[PDB]
């Protein structure tokens, strides 16, 4: 269970999640709709 | 991707092209008539990669003979296997290009490229899924270089996603005595690095030195040059004509032998060395073949592998032998001669075994390398090019046909930057 | 009662799935055509073996597999093979152009054209099931298709069936059997893409299988045929709980709860024992304590690691044969008193014992002998992280020189993806190291 | 060759001998000469000033290759000193309306043509101790002061296509 794992790993996981979310948001903001392939 | 179209420009390209076709037909059992008469199922398991099925169970070639004059076009059609090709696959003019790249790339070539792109789309239409292209031409001759590099550009502009492979034959002052061959060679390079994906370096000086010193020949002829070029072609394409897991298609071979876009010049090698009318009863062992294939004497280019660093190496052993022994020999060669191999591309030496040895030989070995020593093949060209361009000699032939000194400057710059990049990658993390 | 839906994509993935299905029917008594004489109920399906097989009103026991390939080669072998009458034409999807060892060409180019077809087949098959557990996907890191199309399918399933498990059985690259120099790039890419889309994935070090075949089986040149026969046995022993009346790991969630404490740490270590050659079949019979002691030996382990250096988080064992619980308990107690097995301070330190009274089974003419008793030990050890360490050694030396990077740039894939995957791998390694404290 | 045949067999082409002696099998070989040197010589007459500039502005400037567009721009620049009134009154306003078209290549070509026309008019006015505003009326001054502003209003500077607009605005 997640409770068995200490908070040291949960904090790092939350930080990594926030970092990747910010990176994805920045990438989406830098993208252009008139140049996508999909 | 299961059909490859073959093209051949210039006299040497057509001759090299006709020899390779004859070799692969004799190896597959396809007699000049077109009917199968071999003795192995593997010969028919990958026959659709170069041939087309026709009524009566016939195998029609998929090549396109291209020229600007009629001599070579009549020489191949009348050859021992000349009947095999298609009568409407021969597209040529009457005047040639006179050893001028401009005449073959902007006038006669620019006019015949229309008809050339007609037969090409005719072969691509009879291909379930085109895989790539395999052109055979020379960088010295005008028609062979200009119009052939004009066909590479047209194919890259038309077909978006298709592999491009060529068998460039670098000239040599020892064979020919024409003065404008340095210019006809440099420009070609300026196109390849920016057009072709794979290109094999078959220097003529290396062939001349191997025929005059090793095979003992007082007057090596163009018949001896075609005997070494066709064997190399049959050896380097043995994986695409027979079953295999290493390099079955052209895309995999490119991905495995092209570490960089501009750097894709592969010096080939084949052993044991033989000549016309010679049968070697002695069967060399596997260690002897592995030691001789890596020797500079058995290289088709005028470059010493020891004076450089390898990037991608692919070896093929054709003949009834054991795989464990071949693997052990390859491991020993990689361990002993480890200083000659970059340590920044792990697992950069591939080995394959085949159960179909060439004709007339029980044991054969092949070598397709991507060492940085190939730069030596260009440095030599550089000296000649610069020496002839600084005093303006025979330049009116080019400027008077639409070209200008800007193109020569551009090609010289591109070739010079290709040498610097090779030297830098050779000393990576020095 | 519930039923799973297995998927096999790629050359390595489909070739192993074929042997697994052959072994599965070999054990169930299902004839090559599909008729099961042992089954007395026609049209009804509610037994243990129905988790991997459906039933027509004629008797035919169709598998629940999805064979998708981007080139007509491996699919043709099974279509014109021995179990072609076992599968249906619709479940045997085929494409045309091959990825040619490239994650980008398979994920943003030749894979976005056949994904919808595979998804429509995965929906039609699920519609004929009252209950679905998850998806058992079989792929390989070496093949670019197995890294691109498999990742795309997993991502699409995470959105479609957002409440179903997705167990995996990836294949790790080895130089003695490899044909691409770009297998670390695609491997790292697919690992980073699937780290946030899977629950439990078992690795299969090709080097370990090659060593087991060259030493135990006594084979000079082990081939993909022999490796598939040895990996299929372990794959069946692992999934034996989902196909027989057992008492451990009966559901997919049980796997994640008993072998995946940390969501990101989901790469257990599998081992199988014994592995005797066919020649030495009728020689000596090893007891349970004999096959439990060899399980800990690195020679039998599936990954080339050193569990003795690290610690364990969870452990379980599945037996097959005439095994007695008392003997297994005594052997486990002896191993605990002898070996210095250490566990994590915050993790439970116990072995999940699960015996299966069914005898083993092997394919006729195979290199493996019909042993009287076999065992498959699955233990989550931190030493397995070492298997990733060396992999990074192949990613920094090449990526530093920008080697083979144009193939991905020119195929629509961005360059920052490599840096993101490397950062994710570094974070995973840091978490693994922290767990060892 | 067709022009030479028409001049030799009919003799009805205005300035046939001149355009036949300068433009021949050798002089026509070079494209730069044909687009910059021979072009001005052929346009020097009033019978080839309007159609040549019209074709350069409604075709060559909107080509699908950057090299051809730059060559057409240089040709218009060189041919902007043989026709200041026509370049500042019928072609300059013609380009101001095309600089706002949705097409990227067309916008780039129109911007290059406008810049070249402005430079040519300034060079011509410098040789007469007069300002450049005399040729470029208030209409021209307004559009030229709205090329960079309008482009930024449509976030047109973003992306690969926006890189060419950035380069054009810099030039
Ligand atoms: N190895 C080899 N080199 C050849 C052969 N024929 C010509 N060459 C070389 O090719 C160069 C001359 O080019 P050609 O092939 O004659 O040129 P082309 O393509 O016919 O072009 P044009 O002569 O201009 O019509 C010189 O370096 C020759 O030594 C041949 O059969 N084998
Ligand atoms: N154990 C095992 N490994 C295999 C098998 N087939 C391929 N491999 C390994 O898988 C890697 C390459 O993956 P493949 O399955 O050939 O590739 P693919 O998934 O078809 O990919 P593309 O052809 O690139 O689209 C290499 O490391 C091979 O040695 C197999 O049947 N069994
Ligand atoms: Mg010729
Ligand atoms: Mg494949």
């Amino acid at each position: 269970d997640l409770s068995l794992v200490p908070e040291r790993l949960q904090r790092r996981e939350q930080e990594r999640q926030l970092e990747v979310e910010r990176r994805k948001q920045k990438r989406q903001n830098q993208e252009v709709e008139k140049e996508n392939s999909h | 991707m299961r059909e490859i179209v073959h093209i051949q420009a210039g006299q040497c390209g057509n001759q090299i092209g006709a020899k390779f076709w004859e070799v692969i037909s004799d190896e597959h059992g396809i007699d000049p008539t077109g009917t199968y008469h071999g003795d192995s199922d593997l010969q028919l398991d990958r026959i659709s990669v170069y041939y087309n099925e026709a009524t009566g169970g016939k195998y029609v070639p998929r090549a396109i003979l291209v020229d600007l004059e009629p001599g070579t076009m009549d020489s191949v059609r009348s050859g021992p296997f000349g009947q095999i090709f298609r009568p409407d696959n021969f597209v040529f003019g009457q005047s040639g290009a006179g050893n001028n790249w401009a005449k073959g790339h902007y006038t006669e070539g620019a006019e015949l490229v229309d008809s050339v792109l007609d037969v090409v789309r005719k072969e691509a239409e009879s291909c379930d899924c085109l895989q790539g292209f395999q052109l055979t031409h020379s960088l010295g001759g005008g028609t062979g270089s200009g119009m052939g590099t004009l066909l590479i550009s047209k194919i890259r502009e038309e077909y978006p996603d298709r592999i491009m492979n060529t068998f460039s034959v670098v000239p040599s002052p020892k064979v020919s005595d024409t003065v404008v061959e340095p210019y006809n060679a440099t420009l070609s390079v300026h196109q390849l690095v920016e057009n072709t994906d794979e290109t094999y370096c078959i220097d003529n000086e290396a062939l001349y030195d191997i025929c005059f010193r090793t095979l003992k020949l007082t007057t090596p002829t163009y018949g001896d040059l075609n005997h070494l070029v066709s064997a190399t072609m049959s050896g380097v394409t043995t994986c695409l004509r027979f079953p295999g897991q290493l390099n079955a298609d052209l895309r995999k071979l490119a991905v495995n032998m092209v570490p960089f876009p501009r750097l894709h010049f592969f010096m080939p090698g084949f052993a044991p060395l033989t000549s016309r009318g010679s049968q070697q009863y002695r069967a060399l062992t596997v260690p002897e073949l592995t030691q001789q294939v890596f020797d500079a004497k058995n290289m088709m280019a005028a470059c010493d592998p020891r004076h450089g660093r390898y990037l991608t190496v692919a070896a093929v052993f054709r003949g009834r032998m054991s795989m464990k022994e071949v693997d052990e020999q390859m491991l020993n060669v990689q361990n002993k001669n480890s200083s000659y191999f970059v340590e920044w591309i792990p697992n950069n030496v591939k080995t394959a075994v085949c159960d179909i040895p060439p004709r007339g030989l029980k044991m054969a070995v092949t070598f397709i390398g991507n060492s940085t020593a190939i730069q030596e093949l260009f440095k030599r060209i550089s000296e000649q090019f610069t020496a002839m361009f600084r005093r303006k000699a025979f330049l009116h032939w080019y400027t008077g046909e639409g070209m200008d000194e800007m193109e020569f400057t551009e090609a010289e710059s591109n070739m010079n930057d290709l040498v610097s990049e090779y030297q830098q990658y050779q000393d990576a993390t020095a | 009662m519930r039923e799973c839906i297995s998927i096999h994509v790629g050359q390595a993935g489909v070739q192993i799935g074929n042997a697994c299905w052959e072994l599965y029917c070999l054990e169930h008594g299902i004839q090559p055509d599909g008729q099961m004489p042992s089954d007395k109920t026609i049209g009804g399906g509610d037994d243990s073996f129905n988790t991997f097989f459906s039933e027509t009103g004629a008797g035919k026991h169709v598998p629940r597999a999805v064979f998708v390939d981007l080139e007509p080669t491996v699919i043709d072998e099974v279509r014109t093979g021995t179990y072609r009458q076992l599968f249906h034409p619709e479940q045997l999807i085929t494409g045309k152009e091959d990825a040619a060892n490239n994650y980008a060409r398979g994920h943003y180019t030749i894979g976005k054209e056949i994904i919808d077809l595979v998804l429509d087949r995965i929906r039609k098959l699920a519609d004929q099931c009252t209950g679905l557990q998850g998806f058992l996907v079989f792929h390989s890191f070496g093949g670019g298709t197995g890294s691109g199309f498999t990742s795309l399918l997993m991502e699409r399933l995470s959105v479609d069936y957002g409440k179903k498990s997705k167990l995996e059985f990836s294949i790790y690259p080895a130089p003695q059997v490899s044909t691409a120099v770009v297998e670390p790039y695609n491997s790292i890419l697919t690992t980073h893409t699937t780290l946030e889309h899977s629950d439990c994935a078992f690795m299969v070090d090709n080097e370990a299988i090659y060593d087991i075949c060259r030493r135990n089986l006594d084979i000079e040149r082990p081939t993909y045929t022999n490796l598939n026969r040895l990996i299929s046995q372990i794959v069946s022993s692992i999934t034996a709980s989902l196909r027989f009346d057992g008492a451990l790991n009966v559901d997919l969630t049980e796997f994640q709860t008993n072998l995946v404490p940390y969501p990101r740490i989901h790469f257990p270590l599998a081992t199988y024992a014994p592995v005797i050659s066919a020649e030495k079949a009728y020689h000596e019979q090893l007891s349970v304590a004999e096959i439990t002691n060899a399980c800990f030996e690195p020679a039998n382990q599936m990954v080339k690691c050193d569990p003795r250096h690290g610690k364990y988080m969870a452990c379980c064992l599945l037996y097959r044969g005439d095994v007695v619980p008392k003997d297994v308990n005594a052997a486990i107690a002896t191993i605990k008193t002898k070996r210095s097995i250490q566990f994590v301070d915050w993790c439970p330190t116990g072995f999940k014992v699960g015996i299966n009274y069914q005898p083993p089974t092997v394919v006729p003419g195979g290199d493996l002998a019909k042993v009287q008793r076999a065992v498959c030990m699955l233990s989550n050890t931190t030493a397995i992280a070492e298997a990733w360490a060396r992999l990074d050694h192949k990613f920094d030396l090449m990526y530093a020189k920008r080697a083979f990077v144009h193939w991905y740039v020119g195929e629509g894939m961005e360059e920052g993806e490599f840096s993101e995957a490397r950062e994710d791998m570094a974070a995973l390694e840091k978490d693994y190291e922290e767990v060892g404290v | 060759a067709a022009f030479q045949e028409n001049v030799g067999r009919q003799g009805t082409f205005p300035h046939g001998i001149d355009i036949l002696t300068t433009a021949d099998y050798f002089a026509v070989g070079n494209r730069s000469n044909c687009f910059l040197v021979i072009s001005v010589f052929i346009a020097g007459f009033p019978e080839y000033t309007q159609p040549m500039i019209d074709h350069l502005v409604t075709m060559k400037i909107s080509h699908w290759d950057g090299v051809i567009r730059e060559l057409a721009a240089r040709a218009l620049h060189n041919l902007a000193q043989q026709a200041p009134e026509f370049s500042a009154t019928q072609v300059f306003p013609r380009l101001l309306s095309m600089t706002l078209s949705p097409d990227l290549h067309m916008r780039h070509g129109s911007i290059l043509a406008c810049a070249e026309v402005a430079y040519a008019l300034y060079k011509l006015a410098a040789q007469e101790n007069r300002p450049v505003t005399d040729h470029l009326d208030e209409q021209a001054v307004q559009g030229l002061k709205q090329i960079h502003q309008q482009l930024y209003d449509r976030q047109l500077y973003r992306g690969l296509g926006g890189q060419l607009m950035r380069q054009a605005v810099c030039v």
